[PDB]
């Protein structure tokens, strides 16, 4: 997996990507498969978890194949792994 | 003498793509958007539909891998760009922002059907237990679809078709807790949305309210839950762009945003607001539309389905217009026939 | 359906019947149509009488004809293209290229009586180019041999 | 007279003469056409130039096309349906089923020179289904032995 | 020798039944019943008829066994119930319905019948055909000539002529119970007028028809000369039988023909509101006469006679009167596949 | 569309044209290549009704004429024993005086536009011979 | 070996004639002569041109022995007889004279083109060098020709097509001094012909045309450079005389018949001296006719000189309108396909 | 045969029928082939004979396949046989 | 060839003809091949020579296949030959 280490009390951007350079459906989920963030076509939605708030993305880069998860005011309790669902490229990342 | 023998008239289907054309009962004299668009874009409707049932041929369908969806997407975004023009359009670049004049226009979606070009036909699934994918045991061939209204809908599906007998729950992966579940209802729920001509006050002019029959709403959810419980032996949207969170829609040319909290948790009333700033569904960008119309506007719509999600106990989802089209296009696929085939036969040449 | 063809529509009904059944079905229809027993029916669209029907019955009038005309061209085209394997001007054509069990280890009656073309042409789809190549080769060699006698 | 393809035109002519003469005349016209000596006249309705001919030349235009396209299809169907008697792809098909005097006790020259097709097909109309059946049976038997 | 040979393109035609298209010179703007009806029922006629004479082909025609007659009749029933609507319509216990009665003009226009998708129409061009039997001059067309949908009884108006001689034709000329159709080779003009000064009532329903005595007698003379090779008051019955019944301008006229069958001789005509229907058994009421002056001018082209078992000019009903125009047409189809023995054998 | 798929070979040699037809037919039989047509669309709008109906009908008339000629010739050719075929090999020898050329010279260094000018004055003669041979062959078989 | 073989589908064309038909962008509402004629005479233009290049085909296009020219001629005569009618028309017999009213109509030639009937096609030459009637190496097949405005100008060829790259000079025999030599320019030169509002005196029949000196001088120098190719040792004069329609540069513009004195051109703002006349020698055939007196108002043409006609014994000249049309309809021929051919092969029947 | 007896001065009815119930044109004739009645489509004719008067038919039944001959005020001279002319069904009925 | 002797001052009327009776392009030229007179469809033109003047024709007879050269005020100096160019019928005439 890809591991990203921050300063803990900060804002972190983790990314999922696609080689299509197209905005496609995608999702971010945690280790217990709880939705964090994802899209609905052009629209941005949040997942109903502790990361529902304090979260963002970059809608403008979805057509560049870049589908980031931005977690604001990050807590130590948030240093979990996340699974990407972009196409079938089910990559895993870890946040520290 | 078990030799290769060549035959014509082999009715073997291959899925194929083609530039399908549209048809509608367009008028060209009423100034309304769809009938001043469809009159140059679409032809008159099919004068003689055939519904030919192909015996008992079993055919595999997959509503999430369909291509008729892309055809519908491109024509609808052309329709919108060519009619409901925003005053200010903002496209990501840095940004690129342009402006336009804003005549207001009437906007009332009409059914539009897609038709096969010569050499092609559309197969459709008549199963009452469609599921979403897999083998269909009742397949018929038509040239054209029945006609689907280009209604944006966004959260709950408006002015579509019914499942007739049972609520059908369709999902690419019903247990992945990621994809939107499309719920096709066996009954339409009537919704009456009004902005009375007394809302002339300013900070009012942007307020509106929608009335839902409680008996219909509760009976509908009771049936949906009963089916969810079979699959898996009660909340509102989690948040996000306002088009997802509220039941947004365009009606009369205006953009409504209705708060469905009272529905997801007689004469249930939703608070609705009319906005000038809308996040586009056509792609990523934003647009500003002209201020509200003085007068009284009333919309009456049929909820024929829902976009629901389930996490890793259900919520409204929304947006992703391709899904709204799938909710109606699920029954159809385009095929071509390759009439030349081979088989062993007990024969010799001469 | 209409817009798909002419030849194929006649041959599209009972698509789920077995290939044995399909052969028999075609044979009986020719008996009935060559003979005076079965009459023909048309599926033509009508021309408009009034100005109000001009768009409705002209657009579809033309489209129906275009589909049928192209269907005729395809029928006639394919009937001669097929001469490469020697089978021009035919619906049913028997050749001397043997069937291998490496293509399908099934008997003739199993294939003809318990299968539809819809399944058969999927089970052996990966041998299509191979077999077609063999059919071309066989025809070339037959022509060579006859010219040498 | 109804646009029944280009096929039933020379046969309106043939309707007026003997069976022998019809075969002859068709042979003659056919060689003249193959040789580039004579040409056929195309009879395609003019599509309208002006608005006053709409619903006139546009309806008759489509009607002629439907009659001709349909005639082509009917032609092709018969040409291939005849595969049952081994007569596909042909105008003239000589078979191995003998003629019975019980169908018609006449001389070949009398039949071809002193009668038209219009009379011939009426005098023996009551044997048509019978003969057609015999032709199928014969074709089946021939295939059966050809395949041994 | 003598082997079965199969031939395709065999020029053999047989009578067949199909549905025919109607065609007419509709205008679609003048409110008149036939042009308006035709607008949404009939197409323009074939702009380029082929009229192909089939050599010396002989074809057996029979006007009394024909079915093109029914095709015309069915269209007429629709035309009339859809236009000159009665205020009261009574028919089989029985029941009655009523309708609003806007008045419309009524002027029959020629309507042609056309055969689609094959089904050529054969036409008898013989002048000596006489209703039935082998016709020695046969041509083929897609569309028939136009026939005006005239619903007159007794004397038939605005039809075609026999051109050279009067033709007497009937299914059974020696029985005489059946109507004998006399087709004239000459037309005789009839001028029917109801002046606007006839305004009294208790008159408003009276009219008279002007007939040339010389023309009439010349015509009767030729008819008799032909009848002699094998004329009195009509016999009685409903007024549509007894008098010269016709509809013109939407008005229903009943004219007394005694002066014709017994210069400027006139028929005594009445305009009536109570009409016996010809669409089936029943009766109907039509609104009272139009105020103003009505003038009709027609061509007498035929006569319907019966005789006992010296003639009574009392014949004519709908669907029988049209046989006077459709007598020369039949629909046929081709069966190109045939067989003959010949001097060959397979292989 | 019979002529359209063949006329594009104009300018190439006779041999090249035969090879080209063989290859394209093979690709079509095998499902290797796909085609699009050149048909004119029927009008969407009433305002385009004359424009897309006049040419709509004319294009269909042309295609119908093309099939009528195709089928007519496929059967008229029965006279020479060439019915039902695109290519018909007979038993009438070439008379060298018509060309005095080698088969390879004709097929490889010439096109059909040239070849049919070179032997234009023997056209009727050859056609006559073809009919005669077919008549004799039919008799020879019927005589057995 | 060397047996006769019959081939069907042979790509061989031969010249043929046919009742070729016109198409144009006719309007039917603007009262102008061509658009009230072409509306009954011509069909809408071809919506889908094909321009198929026939490989390496080389072919002969003899413009002076073509038949497409006669079809164009007969249709133009009908157009003129049916529109710009003289009050008095005189035909040779003794004479035969008829009279007509002279309503006035405008006259502005529109492009008209010819199209093939079913079974036919038009071949066209796309080369830059034609050698007159000789062969060229760039041949394509079309259903319709390039549009030509049916202008009947005389010494100068007005509103035609350009040669694009070089001036092309054509004649059946450039040296027999009997043929008219057609000069097609690669560039157009404007001629600003005006009959002003102040000509009220009787002057009412006077007019003038203004031509750029720089353009005229450059064009004529270029013409000479090409004339020198055939006449390298030689070195444009006043015409010899004849009917006034030939002697002056005549044309029909706005319905008026102009007669311009071109002496200043063949010897900024070169001014031609023009008159408007009522008594005209017909170009349609031998005969004479009278037209109504001049229009009171202001008429301007601003025409394009796209070519000219020269004669040698290199003077301006003209007449025989069919020869002007040969230029505009240059490089097209009607052919049909003859599908059977015969060649020797190394095979034998049975 | 369908034979009935009447008395001087009464009214009797003889009937002809058609099994198709299509109001098939019919005629009534006596023993000397004298036309009595018949129809012309929906209309009722009278024959130019001694039975012209005092004759009728229940025309509403013609559309039901029943074509009656009604003779009123019978005289002994009217007691003849009658022939039905319906289709080819030349049926005999009689009045005594 | 056809040779015509005239007198000083008279009118010549030499003719070229065509059996076709069609509208034909034709020309008259002298022995040096210098144009004298000819047509341009319906129009009459003159040649750039001494015979440019004193020359006429009969336009009304052109469609009758008669194409005259009419030299007026004939001089003895005009006693040259003339070549006809009518279709391919290149006939020659001479004046004296
Ligand atoms: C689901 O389907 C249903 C149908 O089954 C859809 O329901 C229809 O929705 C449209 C929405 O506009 C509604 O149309 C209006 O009807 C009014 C009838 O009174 C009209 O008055 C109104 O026209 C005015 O508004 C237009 C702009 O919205 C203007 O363009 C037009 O010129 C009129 O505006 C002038 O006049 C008004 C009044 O005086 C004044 O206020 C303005 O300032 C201006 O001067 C529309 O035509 C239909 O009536 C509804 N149909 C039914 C049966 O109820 C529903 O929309 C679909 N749902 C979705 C989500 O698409
Ligand atoms: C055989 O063929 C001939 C043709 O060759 C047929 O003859 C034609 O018969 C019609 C019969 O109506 C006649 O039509 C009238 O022509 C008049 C011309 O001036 C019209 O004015 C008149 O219209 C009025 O009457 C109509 C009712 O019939 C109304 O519907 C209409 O609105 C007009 O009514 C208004 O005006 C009148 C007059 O002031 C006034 O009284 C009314 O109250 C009202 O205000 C008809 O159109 C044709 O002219 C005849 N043609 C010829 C050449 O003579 C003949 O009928 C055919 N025979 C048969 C049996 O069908
Ligand atoms: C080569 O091509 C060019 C185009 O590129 C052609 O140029 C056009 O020529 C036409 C014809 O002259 C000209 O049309 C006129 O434009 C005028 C603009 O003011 C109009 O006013 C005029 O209409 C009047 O005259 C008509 C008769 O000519 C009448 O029929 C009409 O009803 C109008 O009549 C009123 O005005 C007149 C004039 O004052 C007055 O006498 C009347 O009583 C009445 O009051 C025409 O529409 C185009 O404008 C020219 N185009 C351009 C771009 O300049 C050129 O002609 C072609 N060359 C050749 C030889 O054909
Ligand atoms: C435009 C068009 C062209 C052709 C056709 C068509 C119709 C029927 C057949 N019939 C057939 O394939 N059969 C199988 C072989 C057999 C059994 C022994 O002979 C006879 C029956 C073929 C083509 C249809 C439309
Ligand atoms: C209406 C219509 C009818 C028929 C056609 C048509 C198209 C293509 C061919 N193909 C051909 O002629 N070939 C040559 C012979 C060969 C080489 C070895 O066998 C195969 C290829 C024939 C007819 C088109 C339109
Ligand atoms: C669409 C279409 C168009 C035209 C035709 C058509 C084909 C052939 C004939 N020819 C004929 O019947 N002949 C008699 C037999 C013979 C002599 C030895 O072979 C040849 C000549 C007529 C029309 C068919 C279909
Ligand atoms: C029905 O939907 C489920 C969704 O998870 C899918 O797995 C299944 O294959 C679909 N079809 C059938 C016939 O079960």
């Amino acid at each position: 997996k890809k591991v990203v280490l921050g300063k803990k009390g900060d804002t972190v951007e983790l990314t999922c990507t696609a080689s299509q350079k197209k905005s496609i459906q995608f999702h971010w989920k945690n280790s217990n498969q709880i939705k964090i963030l994802g899209n609905q076509g052009s629209f941005l939605t949040k997942g109903p978890s502790k990361l529902n708030d304090r979260a963002d993305s970059r809608r403008s880069l979805w057509d560049q194949g870049n589908f980031p998860l931005i977690i604001k005011n990050l807590k130590i309790e948030d240093s979990d792994t996340y699974i990407c669902e972009v196409e079938d490229q089910k990559e895993e990342v870890q946040l520290l | 003498k078990k030799w290769v023998t060549v035959y014509y008239g082999v009715p073997v289907w291959k899925e194929a793509t083609t530039t399908l054309f549209c048809a509608s009962d367009a008028k060209a004299y009423d100034t309304e958007v769809h009938n001043v668009w469809a009159t140059h874009a679409c032809v008159p409707t099919d004068p003689n539909p055939q519904e030919i049932v192909l015996g008992n041929v079993t055919e595999n369908f997959n509503m999430w891998k369909n291509n008729m969806v892309e055809q519908m997407h491109e024509d609808i975004i052309s329709l919108w760009d060519q009619s409901l023009k925003p005053c200010v359009k903002l496209t990501p670049l840095n940004t690129s922002v342009i402006t336009q004049a804003c005549p207001k226009v009437s906007f009332e979606p009409i059914p539009i059907h897609y038709c096969a070009p010569a050499g092609f036909a559309i197969l459709k699934c008549n199963s009452k237990t469609f599921n979403g994918s897999g083998p269909c045991t009742n397949v018929s061939t038509v040239q054209c679809t029945h006609g689907i209204r280009p209604v944006v809908s966004t959260q709950l599906l408006l002015n579509g078709s019914l499942a007739e007998e049972e609520i059908v729950i369709r999902s690419e992966n019903i247990t992945d807790n990621a994809k939107t579940i499309i719920v096709q209802l066996n009954e339409a729920v009537e919704i009456n949305c009004t902005r009375p001509n007394n809302n002339t006050r300013k900070s009012n002019i942007r307020q509106a309210h929608c009335n839902i029959s409680k008996a219909r709403w509760n009976e509908t959810l009771g049936q949906i839950v009963a089916k969810l419980e079979e699959q898996f032996p009660f909340n509102h949207s989690s948040g996000g762009d306002p088009e997802i969170v509220t039941h947004s829609f365009n009606c009369g040319g205006e953009f409504f945003y209705c708060n469905t909290t009272p529905l997801f948790n007689q004469n249930i009333t939703l608070q609705c607001r009319i906005k000038q700033i809308i996040n586009m569904w056509q792609g990523v960008g934003k647009a500003m539309y002209a201020p509200p119309i003085r007068g009284q506007i009333r919309c009456s719509s049929n909820i024929t389905g829902l976009l629901l999600t389930r996490d890793g106990t259900f919520r409204p989802g929304g947006g992703n217009m391709r899904d709204n089209w799938r909710s109606e296009l699920y029954k159809y696929k385009v095929v071509k026939i390759e009439p030349l085939g081979i088989a062993p036969t007990a024969c010799k040449r001469r | 359906a209409v817009g798909l063809g002419a030849f194929i529509l006649g041959f599209l009904g009972a698509a789920g019947s077995t290939m044995g059944a399909a052969s028999m079905a075609l044979t009986v229809q020719a008996r009935l149509l060559l003979s005076g027993i079965v009459q023909q029916q048309n599926n033509l669209l009508r021309a408009p009488e009034a100005q109000q029907h001009m768009l409705q019955l002209t657009v579809w009038g033309i489209k129906q004809l275009q589909a049928r005309v192209l269907a005729v061209e395809r029928y006639l085209r394919d009937q001669q293209l097929l001469g490469i394997w020697g089978c021009s001007g035919k619906i049913i054509c028997c050749t001397n290229v043997p069937w291998n069990d490496s293509w399908s280890n099934k008997t003739i009656n199993e294939i003809w009586d318990n299968m539809t073309w819809m399944q058969w042409e999927k089970e052996i789809d990966n041998y299509t180019q191979h077999i077609y190549t063999l059919l071309e080769v066989s025809q070339i060699q037959q022509e060579k041999n006859e010219q040498e006698l």
